[PDB]
């Protein structure tokens, strides 16, 4: 599932026994209830530009 | 950087400037509050290991604006497979003596997972390369941080489109028309890839035949090959001595 379009994950993808898939996020992010989206949990999450984010 | 633009202040907040005795050495990429990834070749000629400084929040080299954060480099970790004076395995992991403080001007770049990097990031065409390197081949270095958008090439295409060998620990990116490229003083700097609203570390400015030479592309360290090596080291206790050679794989 993960090889094709990142398994629909915004960030990391793990394939599981069967047709199961788990999306995951880098530290400083949490996975939303959609099971694909990552939201920041800290003020300065990695790979985001504050001056552009606050604009 | 040849043929790029000034990175607006705070738009490359993971960019690191490395200094030796106060002189510009190389670039680097902040990946969390204490770790910086750079190029192993940056350290081939270092004798004064204790005078190595990393600067975060840097933008304009002629002025101190208060956003700059300087830290002593406590450790330089290089893979065992890197041979000084050569190009393969061109990566270094630097531990800062004290963490930097994350601010609007100092933010880490995400070090991605290997699988995510190989199967997804490796197919994002364009990525950004940045540094205070030479603005031209045989020209002066930049006073303001420069940034350039470069397309990634499949190694087969790079080998065919070109006028050292390109190994599986490298990738080509750039243009063959002699207009746009990274340069000598940009070494160690980030090749950053955007994916679904987030930026990731995919490459390190490593080497090339001159700067923006017709029929040649920039060569970058393929960071995905080193994810596990980097992660294991970041989970390890510091060791005495600045330089550390660590087994690779
Ligand atoms: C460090 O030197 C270089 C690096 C890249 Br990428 C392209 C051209 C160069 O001269
Ligand atoms: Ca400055």
């Amino acid at each position: 599932i993960c090889v094709n379009e990142n398994g629909g994950c915004e960030q990391y993808c793990s394939d599981h026994t069967g047709t199961k898939r788990s999306c995951r996020c880098h530290e400083g992010y949490s996975l939303l209830a959609d099971g694909v989206s990552c939201t920041p949990t800290v003020e300065y999450p990695c790979g985001k530009i504050p001056i552009l984010e606050k604009r | 950087i040849v043929g790029g633009k000034v990175c607006p202040k705070g738009e490359c907040p993971w960019q690191v400037l490395l200094l030796v005795n106060g002189a510009q050495l190389c670039g680097g990429t902040l990946i969390n509050t204490i770790w910086v990834v750079s190029a192993a070749h940056c350290f081939d000629k270092i004798k004064n290991w204790r005078n190595l400084i990393a600067v975060l929040g840097e933008h304009d080299l002629s002025e101190h604006d208060g956003d700059e954060q300087s830290r002593r480099v406590a450790q330089v970790i290089i893979p065992s497979t890197y041979v000084p004076g050569t190009t393969n395995h061109d990566i270094a992991l630097l531990r800062l003596h004290q963490p930097v403080v994350l601010t609007d001007h100092v933010v880490p770049l995400c070090l991605p997972e290997r699988t995510f990097s190989e199967r997804t990031l490796a197919f994002v065409r364009f990525s950004l390369v940045s540094g205070w390197g030479q603005l031209l081949d045989r020209g002066a270095t930049a006073l303001e941080l420069m940034v350039l958008n470069v397309p990634r090439l499949m190694t087969q295409d790079c080998l065919q489109q070109s006028r050292p060998n390109i190994t599986e620990y490298m990738f080509c990116a750039g243009y063959s028309d002699g207009s746009k490229d990274s340069c000598k003083g940009d070494s160690g700097g980030p090749h950053a890839t955007h994916y679904r609203g987030t930026w990731y570390l995919t490459g390190i400015v490593s080497w090339g035949q001159g700067c923006a030479t017709v029929g040649h592309f920039g060569v970058y360290t393929r960071v995905s090959q080193y994810i596990e090596w980097l992660q294991k080291l970041m989970r390890s206790e510091p060791r005495p001595g600045v330089l550390l050679r660590a087994p690779f794989p």
